[PDB]
């Protein structure tokens, strides 16, 4: 699988998730976004079979879009996740299974907290304070238990960030082409400028 | 309140379905057609009148097979009798499949029966327009029926039906009371040309074809056969010299 | 007066059907057209009617197989329903049965699917009346169809407006044409004569005269324009 | 056919009105009264039950007053039955969003839905549209106390007080006259019954011939609570406004 | 008024289509009855043949339904006919479903429910008859039960349907004050023919020939009608009583 | 071909809704029929109308039993009754027992079938039932409950009422009587009063149909052997057990 | 499991163990296996115990209802044949296995039914993994004309030759006897051989043995 | 490929005097993976528990489905459902998927609130009502449960023995399951009232 | 199992042994696989059980209707019916049938539908597992024509030597003896027939 990691600081919600797609013997991309924003603070990535992954992606979007225009309103995190719990849920017993995994990172304006949810392909969801999903968390969780404070600044969540990723370019037989990284916070979403 | 003869499944306050009885008036209303019983067998004949002289003769046929070993001709709705036919055809048809044998008459009497009847039932609907006289022969021998737009249907050892109904009744009465032992098959193709030139003498104005057929054990073979040529001619010449 | 013309599945006390009485009258409004045959050809013959001076004539005859077509008078859009439906059934018996369709089997046909819009709730009937021409195993065929279900056989024949002339004039001629046997162009030349005694205040050209002819080593055929000026 | 006995429910007057709800709400206009009013810390349902005979069971009635959810009820007037259709389809409405979203469902969403459904009665299928008004009070956290109505029609609005059924034209003025935003919920409750005191047509108002609900925040704890009064409670209530 | 023409009710709460059908049960002029042995069941039923051409053998308003159950039709014959066939194709599929012999009123029951259908639903017309059905039943000995287009049905120790139901019914009526049983008491359903023939003419006022009745008896497995024949012998048997 | 797709039941100018106005016009033309709520029990009562005296009455139920603890009893047109009973006992197991593995408690059958009533007065192509129902159970959470249903779907529950021709008679007369402390006994006494003037003709246990929702009767069960299944608290009464009490 | 029947001179009983198992784990030591279909028409199951429990419950509910249609007592042979039916439906998938008696006014009967939908009628039957054991002891002792306390008798040891002889039986003996005359009587346990020893010690704990994080009240409210 | 075997879990309930106590792990897995010590597998409907092992989707989406079924029953029956009938349902519900069911063990516990009885009951996953007054154990430590609870097992325990009990129950199961701990809760249920308890545990 | 049907002068006769295995174990000893579709229409089955006790149960169905309606059938038409329901449903059905019946107008009358339902008229027919052991037997000593005794003797013989060989076959013989007089069941035991 792709890389998709998240995690959760103190005021906001980190999504760090793999730039290469790759179609066999050749890396066809190594610039690839493998999100898309739900809504104004929140935040989906993912990662699992080709196409199915981006279909189901931009089919949850178009949904939290209709939700939000006809109801003046943006859904809480834990409600768009709930929502896509259930679309995956439903996709099991279906004729053909949507095989993808998802990290909801959002901003949740009520509460004035950030969120992480980590659900997979089976509808298996959870609140976490970070997660991954496939084999990135057999690297990463090691160091993340230890390093992890739930009062980390967004820069100390950065840091912790970069330490997980070398990890993972030391001990991964894949070339995964780096990483895009974004922030969910409370003034909404942007992009880490470079992670170098 | 008024207007029970507009609807089809409705009853009227004294009981009855107009909607049906003014099928009747088409039926009535159409052209003669009879059938005999025979002792081993059934004929059917009909009156098809001449319009123009550019009508092809020989070649309107009005009479209907059914399997092999049934006949059936109708007066009123021309198109409705043709429609109730190919109804039979496959009541017929699905029976044989399933059952192997050739479907006996009366089994086949209440398969047209049911279905005239069910178009009586509803308003969306509209009742045949037609008396249907049919029958062949089964293994218990011979049978004749006649049955009416309502689903009404019985055994005959004569029928007809069409404008000239009441002349071939008489007739047909006659032949009962004059031969109570039965009448071979040829006679009764005889009777039949006979029956339908007596019944024409109602509109003599136009001119007519004859056509008569046949179901008979000894002489078709218990199949339906049109008769035509010779024995044809010989029923033609046999109602000629009975009009003198 | 008259409840009993609501729609099909109406019979009036005298036993009627009005509706299709009213379908009936939409043929004899139609453009005249004349069908005959001998013992080895067929004949269409038709007038076709145009809207201004500046419009085509529409079409009035229509090719069904190689073997047979007809022509149509009144509603024209309901004949382009049938003769597509005939088409089929055509098609049907040389695709299954490598049988080209005999003529007295459409005519069957087309009465038995006239007849369904005339007993069923919703469906009006067939507005167009139609004379079709067949040469099969049994040499030449000459139909009558009207949207009542009503098929009939015959020698010759007209339908459309002033058509009783050209029907008159057949009777007559009977004897004559019947016997135009192996002989394309007289037997045509006989149509046309009888098409004459149906015209009020116009007469043959080459824009709105149309014929079929088919028969004994003869596929069903249209002529029209430059075509048709050698008969007119 | 059967459209001769269509009287076709959808369609408009020359108008422009829709015949069907026109009459429906006709037909409301003799229902019981009922009424809402909303406190900023609470709200208030009363209604008046059809006159209703000494023998009639009042501890397990519930003709007018009803629980769609842990925050949301509505006060009918028109067909009982008709509106234990509506109100049951958005009992599982209710119940769906909060499957979904794992959140309980705001309360315009709902009615909205429900409205919706009306709506579409009225617009295609040809059957008649539900002789009901609803007044729904409810409690989410996106509006807090929240009051809305809505008729056959499928036209739903808000408002901070309302009634619906019988004598609403003198009733609504009567609420108008008396409310006030800083109002406290014993202060609606006791505008509510002053206003059915003036409003019914019968000589009296007592205990028998009342449904009674609120929806409190109070006391103590953010949580939100539902109480439909008994008869006992309500005649309690009567005696404390001095109505009896 | 359509309140007359489907079946939806009249101001007075009436169904005027559903009247109207009972009024079609007597179109064919034809009484009947039905009366109880000790173990079994009879039915009675004029048989008029106005026409010289008809068949005779094939006019009849009794139906054998099944193995046990007979039936017999007040009303035209399109209508009974279909009834019957019905009727035949539930107590079959009732026996292959739940494994044993459809019983007569739980048959009555069934069919009275279809006709209640038709008073309800619009696009259907009631049927304008009258079934009265006949057996002797494993559980509860000889019964009758009868059906109208109302979708009404009861039981009955004896029974009568036509025109000149009144003058039959009265005279039954009369006949069990007396006997004070339920029931014909007698061993021979031969006899309880004669009794059914004989209370008939009495309240009729008129003679049969054997060419003017239909007859059908159930006994204990199994429902038959009667030739001219079987009859006939009854004619005599009741004709030495003079 | 059903082209009845559209209701048959519809608002008039004035608000009525003809159809349900009519039905109950058939129910007032409808024989009596009454029930009665005690502390300890429920009755429930009407006239058998023997259509003949040749007609075996005991084979026309008027009164029947829904489920063990639930028995219902009409006014007005007898095939619409049969028809709901039928339905309503298919509802109590298809939407209720085969579920919760209990049987359904009163008021929620009455629902169930008040539905099948009001979707009767709205679908299209059909008319209303032409009945009223009065319905009296049990269950372990609410007790002993009446309920009467009407043609429109609407349903309420009463300490005693009475439907049919004789109902205004009779309701005044059962209000004159009924208190909360009555024993089932005596309740079963007020009906039979109550109906006794409704009736003219012979009044016994052979014209008279009656049961009563009561304690469970084991002896009706069928079997022993399950100390936890008592048996049904619905119970007919026979012609004698009738008559018998005609006494007092 | 080991259920069997056994009809005698004026009914019928069957009889059932009580264990049930899931692999070689024993899930249920007193599990009921005798069903009620109406109350004088009983079953006993083996085979997938959901599927018997859903299809004795559900034609125990077609049954009453046509019962209650029909104002007729219900008769076995209508069990019988609204099983099979629904079971050759299912081709075999509703993996029930039953033996059904019951007496109703026809007379007395027993009869088994197998998954795939085939039925069986005879004087005494088994089924079940104990079926061999079983019949083995009804083969030896059978005869015809048994009184029924014969025939409690009779099926209690064949059951008892399950119990013992095979793994997935039972532990204790359920029965149902079912005379023409009577109710259907139901012994829960009428044979009760299997008692746990009392064992060598208790182990009920000392209080605050367990280590807590936390307490909290729980709302039901 | 086992769907009972994915994410691990155990459940076990078991009964005392006038009371009733059901406890779970806390594990969610990922096969050999632990992903979350905060996946409670007892939820409860009114004063009715459902303890659900197995497949964590269908854990989930079950209990979703049982709140909107009691829901509608309570606003319907006026009452809260009792622990008889919800088991009915809990196994009607399952039965309604036979040929393609949800992967998981439920385990009810209650106390009836008008007879006062302590009840428990378990199912396969396709809704074979196993039903014991003793106790009951659902998951993938199942044999191991069985194991503590029919040696530590007797009946009749005051509520704050019947805690140690099954407490211990649970804990050296799920010590001797690779693929359940890292956490414990414990749920007492008494008529009136309840308590809940999370337990320390070993976190490997 | 074995099954045959045999016609004789005055009609036909079935027979059958009573053995019905699940693989070596022995279900049922005394089983009935002479089976009555009419009065005088009988049947063997062979095969699934499951299935042709369905099937026998649904032609019953058919001709109890056919009856109703337009008397008794022929023998000839409830082969029909068999025929077209194991045809139809050859992919689905194991199931080998014998129809046999009596009339006035034909005497006894025999058919065999195997599997794949062809139908085959024949003046006698046998079948099962057992039958394979005596084609031999029976081909050397059917007659036309024989009487009751020396038919039943004909299958008595016939049945033993299939049970003697084939162990899906055994217990008692079973025959029904169809003719105008009526019907006459017969029994067998093995004292009997294993001493032949
Ligand atoms: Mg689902
Ligand atoms: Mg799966
Ligand atoms: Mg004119
Ligand atoms: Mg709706
Ligand atoms: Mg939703
Ligand atoms: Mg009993
Ligand atoms: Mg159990
Ligand atoms: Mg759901
Ligand atoms: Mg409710
Ligand atoms: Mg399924
Ligand atoms: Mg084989
Ligand atoms: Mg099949
Ligand atoms: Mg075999």
């Amino acid at each position: 699988m792709d890389i998709i990691l998240g995690i959760r600081v103190q005021d906001s919600v980190i999504l760090a998730s793999s730039k290469a797609v790759t179609r066999g013997i050749s890396v066809l991309k190594d610039s690839d976004d493998k999100t898309r924003q739900l809504s104004p603070h929140t935040l989906m990535s993912f990662a699992g079979e080709a196409g199915d992954t981006v279909q189901f992606a931009e089919y949850i979007q178009a949904n939290i879009q209709l939700y939000s225009i006809r109801e003046d309103y943006e859904l809480s995190p834990q409600a768009v996740s709930s929502f896509v719990r259930q679309e995956l849920a439903k996709s099991i017993r279906s004729r053909r299974p949507y095989q993808v995994n998802v990290l909801i990172g959002g901003y949740d304006k009520k509460k004035n907290k950030p969120e992480l949810y980590q659900i997979d392909y089976l509808g298996t969801k959870v609140e976490l304070p970070y997660g991954a999903h496939g084999y990135s968390g057999f690297y990463t969780f090691s160091l993340l238990d230890h390093h992890y404070r739930p009062d980390m600044t967004t820069e100390e969540g950065l840091d912790l960030l970069k330490l997980c990723v070398q990890e993972l370019e030391k001990r991964m037989p894949m070339d995964f082409k780096g990483v895009i990284v974004k922030i969910v916070d409370k003034d909404g979403i942007r992009q880490v400028d470079d992670f170098q | 309140g008024t207007g029970y003869d507009l609807s089809n499944s409705v009853f009227s306050p004294d009981g009855r379905n107009f909607q049906v009885e003014y099928a009747v008036k088409a039926v009535e209303n159409g052209t003669t057609s009879i059938g005999i019983k025979c002792n081993d067998g059934v004929v059917f004949a009909v009156e098809k009148l001449i319009t123009s002289k550019l009508l092809v003769p020989q070649k309107n046929v009005k009479i209907q097979v059914v399997d092999r070993h049934i006949g059936c001709v109708y007066s009123g709705l021309i198109p409705d009798g043709r429609h109730l036919v190919n109804r039979g055809r496959e009541e017929a048809a699905s029976f044989k499949k399933l059952y192997k044998t050739p479907i006996p008459i009366p089994a086949f009497a209440d398969r047209l029966g049911q279905y005239v009847q069910a178009h009586t039932l509803y308003n969306s609907v509209r009742p045949f327009g037609v008396s249907t006289i049919f029958g062949g022969v089964d293994k218990n021998g011979a049978h004749l029926y006649m049955l009416e737009p309502s689903g009404s249907y019985w055994g005959y050892k004569g029928a007809a039906t069409g404008k000239g109904r009441q002349s071939a009744k008489a007739e047909l009465e006659k032949l009962v009371d004059h031969h109570p032992e039965g009448l071979s098959a040829r006679e009764a193709v005889k009777q039949a040309a006979k029956i339908i030139y007596l019944a024409h003498e109602d509109n003599k104005e136009k001119d007519f074809e004859l056509e008569i057929s046949w179901c008979s054990l000894s002489e078709t073979n218990g199949l339906h056969k049109f008769v035509k040529g010779d024995l044809l001619q010989e029923a033609i010449d046999f109602a000629q010299k009975e009009i003198n | 007066r008259n409840n009993y013309d609501g729609d099909t599945v109406t019979f009036s006390p005298t036993g009627r059907l009005f509706q299709v009485e009213y379908a009936l009258e939409a043929i004899k409004q139609g453009s005249v057209t004349v069908g005959l045959r001998s013992n080895t050809h067929a004949v269409l013959v038709a007038l076709k009617r145009n809207a201004d001076e500046l419009s085509s004539y529409q079409k009035k005859i229509i090719k069904c197989d190689e073997h047979m077509g007809l022509s149509l008078a009144g509603l024209a859009p309901d004949a382009r329903v049938l003769s597509n439906y005939l088409r089929q059934q055509c098609n049907y018996s040389s695709l299954v049965f490598n049988r080209k369709l005999a003529v007295e089997r459409a005519g069957h046909l087309l009465c038995d699917k006239a007849q369904k819009n005339t007993q069923s709730y919703g469906g009006r009937p067939y507005g167009v009346g139609l004379l079709i021409i067949g040469y099969d195993k049994s040499g030449a065929h000459l139909l009558e169809f009207q949207p009542s279900g009503n098929v009939t056989e015959l020698y010759g024949t007209a339908i459309g407006a002033r058509s009783q002339g050209a029907k008159t004039y057949l009777e007559r001629t009977l004897d004559t044409f019947i016997k135009i046997d192996g002989n394309p162009d007289e037997l045509i030349k006989a149509g046309v004569e009888a098409i004459s005694q149906s015209l009020r205040d116009e007469s043959l050209t080459v824009d709105n005269l149309s014929i079929a002819i088919v028969g004994k080593d003869t596929p069903f055929t249209i002529y029209d324009g430059e075509a048709v000026a050698k008969y007119i | 056919g059967s459209r001769r006995y269509d009287s076709r429910t959808t369609i408009f007057s020359p108008e422009g009105r829709l015949y069907q709800v026109e009459y429906a709400l006709e037909s409301i206009s003799h229902a019981g009264t009922a009424i809402g009013i909303m406190a900023s810390d609470g709200i208030v349902l009363a209604a008046e039950r059809k006159v209703t005979s000494t023998l009639l069971e009042q501890d397990t009635s519930t003709e007018k007053l009803y629980k769609l959810n842990d925050k949301i009820a509505v006060a009918v007037a028109g067909l009982t039955a008709d509106a234990e259709i509506l109100i049951n389809t958005a009992r599982i409405h209710a119940q769906n969003y909060l499957k979904t979203y794992n959140e309980d469902i705001p309360v315009e969403i709902l009615v909205r839905r429900l409205s919706d459904i009306k709506q579409g009665y009225t617009q295609h299928g040809g059957l008649r549209p539900f002789g009901v008004s609803f007044i729904y009070a409810g409690y989410d956290d996106r509006y807090g106390y929240q009051l809305y109505t809505s008729n056959p029609s499928g036209n739903y609005t808000g408002w901070k007080a309302i009634s619906v059924g019988a004598n609403t034209s003198a009733a609504q003025t009567l609420l108008q006259m008396d409310y006030k935003d800083d109002m406290k919920v014993d202060d609606a409750i006791e505008l509510a019954l002053k206003t059915l005191s003036k409003t019914t047509d019968s000589s009296a108002l007592t205990y028998d011939r009342l449904e009674f609900a609120t929806i409190r925040k109070g006391a103590n704890d953010g949580e939100v609570y539902q109480k439909i009064f008994k008869p006992q409670e309500i005649k309690d209530i009567l005696v404390k406004t001095g109505i009896t | 008024g359509y309140d007359r023409h489907i079946t939806i009710f009249s101001p007075e709460g009436r169904l005027y289509q559903v009247e109207y059908a009972f009024k079609a049960t007597n179109q064919t002029n034809i009484n009947s009855l039905a009366v109880r042995g000790k173990d079994c069941t009879v039915v009675i039923s004029q048989k008029k043949v106005p026409d010289k051409l008809l068949d005779p053998t094939t006019v009849s308003y009794i139906f054998c339904i099944s193995r046990t159950i007979g039936m017999v039709v007040n009303g035209p014959i399109p209508d009974a006919r279909n009834a019957a066939l019905r009727a035949k194709a539930e107590a079959a599929e009732f026996r292959y479903k739940y494994g044993y012999d459809m019983p007569c009123d739980v048959l009555a029951k069934r069919m009275a429910n279809l006709s209640q259908i038709y008073t309800q639903r619009a696009y259907m017309r009631p049927l304008g008859v009258i079934l009265t059905f006949v057996s002797v039943d494993e559980e509860l000995g000889p019964s009758i039960y009868k059906t109208d287009p109302a979708g009404y049905y009861v039981g009955y120790k004896a029974t009568a349907t036509g025109p000149k139901q009144q003058e039959i019914t009265t005279n039954l009526e009369n006949h069990f004050k007396k006997s004070k049983i339920d029931h014909i008491n007698e061993e021979s359903w031969e006899k309880v023919v004669e009794f059914a023939i004989t209370h008939m003419i009495d309240a009729l006022g008129t003679e049969f020939s054997k060419n003017d009745l239909e007859v059908g008896v159930a006994t204990k497995d199994k429902f038959f009608t009667l030739s001219a024949e079987n009859i006939e012998e009854r004619l005599v048997a009741i004709a030495e009583q003079d | 071909t059903d082209r009845y797709s559209f209701s048959l039941t519809t608002f008039s100018p004035s608000g009525k809704l003809g159809q349900i106005d009519y039905a109950l016009t058939a129910v007032k033309q409808g024989v009596t029929s009454l029930g009665i709520k005690a502390t300890n029990g429920v009755v429930i009562a009407t006239e058998k109308k023997s259509s003949s005296p040749l007609a075996m009455s005991e084979t026309l139920s008027k009164v029947s039993l829904l489920t063990p603890d639930i028995g219902a009893v009409y006014s007005g047109m007898g095939p619409d009754y049969r028809v709901l009973v039928d339905k309503s006992r298919k509802v109590a197991h298809t939407s209720y027992k085969r579920i919760y593995g209990e049987y359904p408690p009163t008021k929620l059958l009455v629902s169930e079938v008040a539905k099948i009533m009001q979707e009767a007065t709205q679908s299209g192509g059909v008319r209303p039932f032409g009945v009223s129902l009065l319905i009296a159970g049990h269950d372990e959470f609410n007790g002993f409950s009446l309920y009467q249903v009407d043609p429109s779907g609407s349903y309420f529950p009463w300490k005693a009422t009475a439907i049919g021709k004789g109902s205004v008679a009779a309701k005044t007369f059962l209000e004159k009587r009924w208190n909360d402390e009555l024993e089932l006994e005596d309740a079963i006494h007020i009906a039979l009063l109550t109906l006794k003037e409704s009736v003219e003709g012979e009044f016994n246990g052979d014209t008279i149909e009656l049961a009563i929702i009561g304690d469970e009767n084991p002896d009706l069960l069928g079997y022993t052997g399950i100390p936890t299944d008592k048996g049904p608290r619905f119970r007919k009464l026979t012609s004698q057990e009738i008559n018998d009490r005609l006494e007092a | 499991t080991t259920i069997v029947g056994v009809k005698f001179n004026n009914g019928v009983v069957i009889a059932a163990d009580t264990r049930s198992t899931q692999g070689p784990i024993v899930a249920d030591k007193n599990c009921a296996k005798l069903h009620r279909i109406s109350p004088k028409i009983w079953c006993a199951g083996a085979g997938t115990a959901a599927d018997t429990e859903a299809v004795t419950q559900l034609i125990g509910s077609n049954i009453e209802l046509h019962s209650l249609y029909t104002s007729r007592e219900p008769r076995v042979v209508s069990a019988l044949q609204m099983l099979k039916q629904h079971l050759f439906k299912y081709q075999g998938h509703i993996g029930a296995y039953l033996i059904v008696a019951g007496v109703d006014p026809t007379g007395s009967h027993l009869f088994s039914i197998h998954a795939h939908g085939s039925t069986d009628v005879g004087y005494y039957l088994s089924l079940g993994s104990g079926s061999l054991a079983a019949m083995a002891v009804l083969e030896s002792h059978w005869k015809q004309d048994l009184t029924k306390e014969e025939a409690i008798k009779l099926a209690s040891d064949a059951i008892q030759a399950g119990i013992w002889n095979d793994l997935g039986s039972g532990s204790n003996v359920d029965v149902c006897v079912m005379e023409i005359g009577k109710d259907a009587e139901y012994l829960r346990n009428y044979l009760t051989p299997n008692v746990r020893e009392e064992k060598q010690k208790s182990y009920k704990f000392p209080r605050g043995t367990t280590a807590v994080l936390k307490e909290s009240i729980v709302n039901i409210c | 490929s086992d769907p009972s075997s994915i994410n691990g879990g155990i459940v076990v309930a078991m009964t005392g005097k006038d009371c009733v106590a059901i406890a779970c792990d806390l594990r969610l897995g990922s096969q050999s993976l632990g992903v979350s010590n905060k996946f409670e597998k007892i939820f409860h409907y009114g004063h009715v528990f459902l303890g659900i092992t197995g497949l964590a989707t269908d854990v989930t989406t079950l209990n979703e489905m049982f709140r909107y079924k009691t829901n509608l029953y309570k606003l319907k029956e006026e009452r809260a459902i009792e622990p008889e009938t919800f088991t009915q349902l809990v196994s009607s519900s399952l039965y309604e998927r036979r040929f393609g069911p949800y992967f998981v063990g439920p385990v009810v516990a209650g106390i009836n609130s008008k007879s006062g009885k302590p009840f428990i009951a378990g199912f396969d996953l396709i809704g074979c009502i196993d039903e014991a007054k003793d106790f009951i154990v659902s998951g993938t430590a199942s044999d191991q449960l069985f194991g503590m609870c029919e040696s530590l097992y007797e009946p009749n325990l005051e509520p704050e023995d019947l805690f140690e009990t099954i407490s211990q129950a649970l804990l050296n199961a799920a010590d001797r399951d690779a693929l359940s701990g890292w956490g414990a809760v414990v749920y007492i249920i008494k008529k009136d009232e309840v308590v809940k308890r999370y337990l320390k545990m070993r976190q490997d | 199992t074995s099954i045959m049907a045999v016609t004789f002068k005055d009609g036909v006769i079935l027979g059958a042994d009573s053995r019905t295995t699940t693989g070596a174990y022995i279900a049922n000893r005394v089983t009935d696989k002479l089976t009555r579709v009419h009065d005088k229409i009988w049947c063997c089955r062979s095969g699934s059980a499951a299935d042709t006790q369905a099937i026998a149960d649904i032609v019953q169905y058919h001709l109890e209707l056919y009856t109703s309606q337009y008397g008794t059938p022929s023998t000839e038409t409830a082969a029909s019916v068999f025929k077209e329901l194991c045809y139809e449903n050859k992919d689905n059905l194991t199931a080998g049938i014998i129809v046999a019946g009596y009339d006035d107008k034909n005497k006894g009358e025999v058919y065999t539908i195997p599997l794949g339902g062809s139908v085959h008229k024949l003046p006698y027919a046998i079948a099962g597992s057992g039958s394979t052991f005596i084609y031999g037997y029976c081909d050397k000593n059917f007659r036309e024509n024989m009487s009751k005794e020396e038919t039943v003797d004909f299958i008595k013989h016939s049945l033993s030597q299939a049970i003697k060989w084939d162990g899906s076959s055994g217990g008692v013989i079973r025959m029904v003896v169809l003719t105008a007089a009526g019907v006459e069941r017969l029994i067998f035991y093995p004292d009997e027939y294993e001493q032949l």
